[PDB]
DNA sequence: CTTGACAAAAGTGTTAAATTGTGCTATACTGGGAGCTGTCACGGATGC
Protein backbone atom coordinates (compact mmCIF):
# COMPACT_ATOMS: atom_id res chain seq x y z
CA UNK A 1 0.00 0.00 0.00
CA UNK A 2 0.76 3.48 -1.29
CA UNK A 3 0.47 6.14 1.46
CA UNK A 4 0.42 9.62 1.15
CA UNK A 5 1.77 11.58 4.13
CA UNK A 6 -0.36 14.48 3.38
CA UNK A 7 -3.33 13.90 2.46
CA UNK A 8 -4.09 10.69 3.62
CA UNK A 9 -5.15 9.03 0.74
CA UNK A 10 -3.90 5.23 0.83
CA UNK A 11 -3.39 3.88 -2.73
CA UNK A 12 -2.93 0.27 -2.47
CA UNK A 13 -1.41 -1.80 -5.13
CA UNK A 14 -0.06 -5.42 -6.04
CA UNK A 15 2.92 -5.74 -7.68
CA UNK A 16 4.63 -8.41 -9.68
CA UNK A 17 8.82 -9.35 -8.28
CA UNK A 18 9.82 -11.31 -10.35
CA UNK A 19 10.82 -14.56 -11.32
CA UNK A 20 12.52 -16.92 -8.21
CA UNK A 21 13.40 -20.21 -8.52
CA UNK A 22 11.45 -22.39 -5.95
CA UNK A 23 12.34 -26.48 -5.01
CA UNK A 24 12.11 -29.72 -6.96
CA UNK A 25 11.02 -32.51 -4.77
CA UNK A 26 14.66 -33.95 -4.07
CA UNK A 27 15.80 -30.64 -2.67
CA UNK A 28 17.60 -29.79 -6.38
CA UNK A 29 16.80 -27.00 -7.80
CA UNK A 30 16.93 -26.41 -11.75
CA UNK A 31 18.85 -23.65 -13.18
CA UNK A 32 19.49 -22.44 -16.73
CA UNK A 33 17.57 -25.93 -17.25
CA UNK A 34 20.71 -27.92 -15.61
CA UNK A 35 20.01 -29.79 -11.98
CA UNK A 36 22.24 -28.35 -9.28
CA UNK A 37 22.04 -28.05 -5.85
CA UNK A 38 22.95 -25.47 -2.84
CA UNK A 39 25.60 -27.13 -0.29
CA UNK A 40 25.04 -26.15 3.40
CA UNK A 41 26.87 -23.96 4.77
CA UNK A 42 28.50 -23.45 8.18
CA UNK A 43 30.04 -20.80 10.19
CA UNK A 44 30.63 -19.87 14.28
CA UNK A 45 26.84 -18.85 15.57
CA UNK A 46 26.68 -15.28 15.88
CA UNK A 47 26.84 -13.62 19.57
CA UNK A 48 29.37 -13.01 22.22
CA UNK B 1 19.39 -13.77 3.69
CA UNK B 2 20.03 -12.56 0.15
CA UNK B 3 16.49 -11.79 -0.41
CA UNK B 4 16.79 -9.51 2.54
CA UNK B 5 20.27 -7.67 0.72
CA UNK B 6 18.78 -8.09 -2.55
CA UNK B 7 15.57 -6.78 -1.73
CA UNK B 8 17.62 -3.79 -0.12
CA UNK B 9 18.02 -3.00 -3.00
CA UNK B 10 15.10 -2.98 -4.46
CA UNK B 11 14.60 -0.57 -1.94
CA UNK B 12 17.24 1.64 -3.32
CA UNK B 13 14.77 1.22 -6.15
CA UNK B 14 11.99 2.55 -4.43
CA UNK B 15 13.12 5.52 -2.30
CA UNK B 16 15.26 6.92 -4.93
CA UNK B 17 12.40 6.60 -7.58
CA UNK B 18 10.12 8.17 -6.14
CA UNK B 19 11.42 11.36 -5.48
CA UNK B 20 12.25 12.53 -8.65
CA UNK B 21 8.89 13.25 -9.90
CA UNK B 22 5.12 13.97 -9.19
CA UNK B 23 3.24 12.41 -6.30
CA UNK B 24 0.42 12.79 -8.54
CA UNK B 25 0.77 10.02 -10.62
CA UNK B 26 2.53 7.83 -8.06
CA UNK B 27 1.61 3.85 -7.03
CA UNK B 28 3.93 0.87 -6.62
CA UNK B 29 3.11 -0.04 -9.59
CA UNK B 30 5.51 2.16 -11.21
CA UNK B 31 7.15 2.48 -7.98
CA UNK B 32 8.22 -1.16 -7.88
CA UNK B 33 11.64 -2.74 -9.62
CA UNK B 34 12.78 -6.08 -10.46
CA UNK B 35 16.18 -6.81 -11.17
CA UNK B 36 17.84 -5.45 -8.53
CA UNK B 37 16.07 -8.39 -6.77
CA UNK B 38 15.26 -10.73 -9.39
CA UNK B 39 18.84 -10.71 -10.54
CA UNK B 40 20.29 -11.07 -6.72
CA UNK B 41 18.83 -13.86 -5.91
CA UNK B 42 19.27 -15.07 -9.30
CA UNK B 43 22.95 -14.26 -8.72
CA UNK B 44 23.03 -16.41 -5.18
CA UNK B 45 21.86 -19.76 -7.21
CA UNK B 46 24.57 -19.53 -9.53
CA UNK B 47 27.42 -18.08 -9.43
CA UNK B 48 27.65 -18.30 -5.60
CA UNK B 49 30.39 -21.11 -3.75
CA UNK C 1 -21.21 12.28 -0.76
CA UNK C 2 -20.00 9.10 -2.51
CA UNK C 3 -22.53 5.94 -2.17
CA UNK C 4 -21.29 2.19 -2.19
CA UNK C 5 -21.99 1.19 -5.86
CA UNK C 6 -21.52 4.96 -6.76
CA UNK C 7 -19.70 4.20 -10.32
CA UNK C 8 -16.94 7.30 -10.62
CA UNK C 9 -12.92 7.78 -11.65
CA UNK C 10 -10.05 7.65 -9.71
CA UNK C 11 -7.11 9.53 -11.20
CA UNK C 12 -4.67 9.29 -12.60
CA UNK C 13 -4.95 6.01 -12.94
CA UNK C 14 -8.18 5.04 -14.45
CA UNK C 15 -11.67 4.49 -14.99
CA UNK C 16 -13.04 1.65 -12.04
CA UNK C 17 -16.07 1.19 -9.37
CA UNK C 18 -15.59 2.22 -5.76
CA UNK C 19 -16.61 -0.05 -3.05
CA UNK C 20 -17.74 1.43 0.13
CA UNK C 21 -16.91 3.04 3.64
CA UNK C 22 -14.47 1.14 5.66
CA UNK C 23 -12.18 1.66 8.91
CA UNK C 24 -8.38 1.60 7.78
CA UNK C 25 -5.85 1.75 10.53
CA UNK C 26 -4.33 5.35 9.90
CA UNK C 27 -2.08 6.96 12.47
CA UNK C 28 -4.35 7.43 15.51
CA UNK C 29 -8.25 6.35 15.53
CA UNK C 30 -9.73 4.71 12.33
CA UNK C 31 -11.10 7.42 9.85
CA UNK C 32 -13.79 6.25 7.53
CA UNK C 33 -12.44 5.61 3.87
CA UNK C 34 -14.02 5.03 0.53
CA UNK C 35 -13.15 1.53 -0.47
CA UNK C 36 -12.38 2.18 -4.45
CA UNK C 37 -12.24 -0.71 -6.90
CA UNK C 38 -10.99 -0.54 -10.51
CA UNK C 39 -12.08 -2.97 -12.97
CA UNK C 40 -9.30 -4.71 -14.53
CA UNK C 41 -6.09 -3.51 -12.34
CA UNK C 42 -6.46 -6.12 -9.28
CA UNK C 43 -5.71 -3.81 -6.68
CA UNK C 44 -7.58 -1.87 -3.84
CA UNK C 45 -7.57 1.89 -2.68
CA UNK C 46 -8.96 3.58 0.36
CA UNK C 47 -9.49 7.49 -0.06
CA UNK C 48 -10.33 9.99 2.68
CA UNK C 49 -13.91 10.63 3.63
CA UNK C 50 -12.88 14.34 4.74
CA UNK C 51 -12.50 15.59 1.34
CA UNK C 52 -12.71 13.25 -1.50
CA UNK C 53 -13.98 15.62 -4.10
CA UNK C 54 -10.79 18.03 -3.14
CA UNK C 55 -8.39 15.12 -3.40
CA UNK C 56 -9.12 14.16 -6.64
CA UNK C 57 -11.69 11.76 -6.32
CA UNK C 58 -14.36 12.50 -8.84
CA UNK C 59 -17.11 11.68 -10.22
CA UNK C 60 -17.97 9.90 -13.85
CA UNK C 61 -19.31 12.20 -16.64
CA UNK C 62 -22.54 11.04 -17.31
CA UNK C 63 -24.05 9.75 -20.83
CA UNK C 64 -25.39 13.11 -22.09
CA UNK C 65 -21.69 14.83 -21.83
CA UNK C 66 -20.09 13.37 -24.36
CA UNK C 67 -20.74 15.19 -26.96
CA UNK C 68 -18.56 18.28 -25.81
CA UNK C 69 -16.10 16.10 -25.50
CA UNK C 70 -16.07 14.04 -28.73
CA UNK C 71 -16.43 17.84 -30.11
CA UNK C 72 -13.69 18.53 -27.99
CA UNK C 73 -11.34 15.78 -29.57
CA UNK C 74 -12.53 16.44 -33.50
CA UNK C 75 -12.08 20.58 -33.17
CA UNK C 76 -10.87 20.93 -29.86
CA UNK C 77 -7.16 22.72 -29.41
CA UNK C 78 -5.26 24.48 -26.31
CA UNK C 79 -1.95 26.59 -26.43
CA UNK C 80 1.18 24.61 -25.64
CA UNK C 81 5.12 25.54 -24.72
CA UNK C 82 7.57 26.07 -27.18
CA UNK C 83 10.41 24.39 -25.68
CA UNK C 84 9.74 20.61 -25.57
CA UNK C 85 10.93 20.61 -21.70
CA UNK C 86 8.06 22.72 -20.82
CA UNK C 87 5.46 21.17 -23.32
CA UNK C 88 6.28 18.09 -21.74
CA UNK C 89 5.84 18.61 -19.06
CA UNK C 90 2.24 20.40 -19.36
CA UNK C 91 1.02 17.39 -20.86
CA UNK C 92 2.02 14.87 -18.24
CA UNK C 93 0.49 17.64 -15.57
CA UNK C 94 -3.05 17.19 -17.72
CA UNK C 95 -2.35 13.30 -17.77
CA UNK C 96 -2.18 13.93 -13.70
CA UNK C 97 -5.17 15.68 -13.14
CA UNK C 98 -7.93 13.72 -14.41
CA UNK C 99 -10.27 16.41 -15.53
CA UNK C 100 -11.43 15.04 -18.88
CA UNK C 101 -12.41 18.30 -20.75
CA UNK C 102 -8.99 19.55 -20.23
CA UNK C 103 -7.26 16.26 -21.52
CA UNK C 104 -10.00 16.05 -24.56
CA UNK C 105 -8.31 19.51 -25.25
CA UNK C 106 -4.86 18.60 -24.93
CA UNK C 107 -5.83 15.50 -27.07
CA UNK C 108 -7.46 17.98 -29.82
CA UNK C 109 -4.71 20.09 -30.03
CA UNK C 110 -1.90 16.92 -30.06
CA UNK C 111 -3.74 15.23 -32.34
CA UNK C 112 -4.13 18.04 -34.53
CA UNK C 113 -0.44 18.23 -34.53
CA UNK C 114 0.24 14.77 -35.35
CA UNK C 115 -1.31 14.92 -38.38
CA UNK C 116 -0.33 18.37 -39.66
CA UNK C 117 3.65 19.19 -38.89
CA UNK C 118 4.15 15.85 -37.38
CA UNK C 119 4.54 14.58 -33.72
CA UNK C 120 7.70 13.18 -31.41
CA UNK C 121 8.21 10.16 -30.10
CA UNK C 122 7.08 12.31 -26.87
CA UNK C 123 4.03 14.08 -27.03
CA UNK C 124 2.76 10.91 -28.99
CA UNK C 125 2.90 8.93 -26.09
CA UNK C 126 1.38 11.35 -23.90
CA UNK C 127 -1.06 11.50 -26.78
CA UNK C 128 -1.81 8.52 -26.63
CA UNK C 129 -2.05 8.01 -22.86
CA UNK C 130 -4.82 11.13 -22.96
CA UNK C 131 -7.16 9.23 -26.12
CA UNK C 132 -6.88 5.34 -24.10
CA UNK C 133 -8.11 7.48 -20.73
CA UNK C 134 -10.74 8.98 -22.83
CA UNK C 135 -11.70 5.25 -24.30
CA UNK C 136 -12.07 4.42 -20.66
CA UNK C 137 -14.33 6.73 -18.99
CA UNK C 138 -16.77 7.41 -22.33
CA UNK C 139 -16.46 3.11 -22.34
CA UNK C 140 -17.75 3.57 -18.25
CA UNK C 141 -20.54 6.49 -19.04
CA UNK C 142 -21.89 4.97 -22.32
CA UNK C 143 -22.11 1.72 -20.84
CA UNK C 144 -20.14 0.36 -23.60
CA UNK C 145 -16.93 -1.66 -24.61
CA UNK C 146 -13.64 -0.05 -25.24
CA UNK C 147 -13.89 -0.31 -28.91
CA UNK C 148 -16.84 1.56 -29.45
CA UNK C 149 -15.22 4.09 -27.58
CA UNK C 150 -12.30 3.89 -29.80
CA UNK C 151 -14.69 3.66 -32.82
CA UNK C 152 -16.46 7.37 -31.47
CA UNK C 153 -12.81 9.21 -31.03
CA UNK C 154 -12.28 7.34 -34.64
CA UNK C 155 -15.67 8.54 -35.54
CA UNK C 156 -14.81 12.60 -35.02
CA UNK C 157 -11.73 12.29 -36.97
CA UNK C 158 -11.84 9.04 -39.54
C1' DC D 1 43.62 -19.85 -83.93
C1' DT D 2 40.03 -15.50 -85.88
C1' DT D 3 35.90 -11.89 -86.81
C1' DG D 4 31.64 -10.19 -85.59
C1' DA D 5 27.59 -10.48 -82.35
C1' DC D 6 25.82 -10.41 -78.00
C1' DA D 7 24.64 -12.03 -73.01
C1' DA D 8 26.24 -11.19 -68.81
C1' DA D 9 29.61 -9.64 -65.68
C1' DA D 10 31.33 -5.58 -64.39
C1' DG D 11 32.40 -0.35 -64.17
C1' DT D 12 30.90 4.20 -63.18
C1' DG D 13 27.94 8.25 -62.42
C1' DT D 14 24.26 10.32 -59.79
C1' DT D 15 20.54 10.11 -55.99
C1' DA D 16 17.41 8.63 -52.54
C1' DA D 17 17.21 6.79 -48.24
C1' DA D 18 19.85 5.88 -43.62
C1' DT D 19 22.98 6.51 -40.41
C1' DT D 20 25.26 9.43 -37.41
C1' DG D 21 26.97 13.60 -35.09
C1' DT D 22 25.63 18.18 -32.55
C1' DG D 23 23.39 21.60 -29.71
C1' DC D 24 20.24 22.56 -26.24
C1' DT D 25 16.34 22.30 -22.66
C1' DA D 26 15.67 28.26 -17.87
C1' DT D 27 11.83 27.14 -10.86
C1' DA D 28 15.12 25.22 -8.48
C1' DC D 29 18.09 21.67 -7.76
C1' DT D 30 25.28 23.53 -4.81
C1' DG D 31 30.96 18.41 0.37
C1' DG D 32 30.32 10.81 -2.00
C1' DG D 33 29.42 6.22 -0.09
C1' DA D 34 29.85 1.40 1.22
C1' DG D 35 30.64 -1.40 4.37
C1' DC D 36 34.16 -6.67 6.69
C1' DT D 37 36.20 -9.81 9.21
C1' DG D 38 38.74 -17.25 11.58
C1' DT D 39 46.38 -16.90 9.05
C1' DC D 40 51.41 -16.79 8.47
C1' DA D 41 56.41 -15.80 7.76
C1' DC D 42 59.85 -12.35 6.75
C1' DG D 43 61.86 -7.93 4.84
C1' DG D 44 61.75 -2.84 4.90
C1' DA D 45 60.32 1.65 6.02
C1' DT D 46 58.76 4.15 9.71
C1' DG D 47 57.21 5.98 14.00
C1' DC D 48 59.05 5.65 19.13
Amino acid sequence: QLIHKDTGLIKEDEVFLGHLPLMTEDGSFIINGADRVIVSQIHRSPGV
Amino acid sequence: DQFRVGLARLARGVRERMVMGSPDTLTPAKLVNSRPLEAALREFFSRSQ
Amino acid sequence: EFRPGDKVVLPPYGVGVVAGIAQRSVSGVSRAYYQVDFPGSRSKAYVPVEAPHSVGLRKALAPEEVPVILDLLKNGRMPLPKQWAARHRKTSEILADGNPYRIAQMAGQLRAWEVERGLPDLDRQALRRAIHLLAEEVAQSLEITVQEAKRLFEEAWG
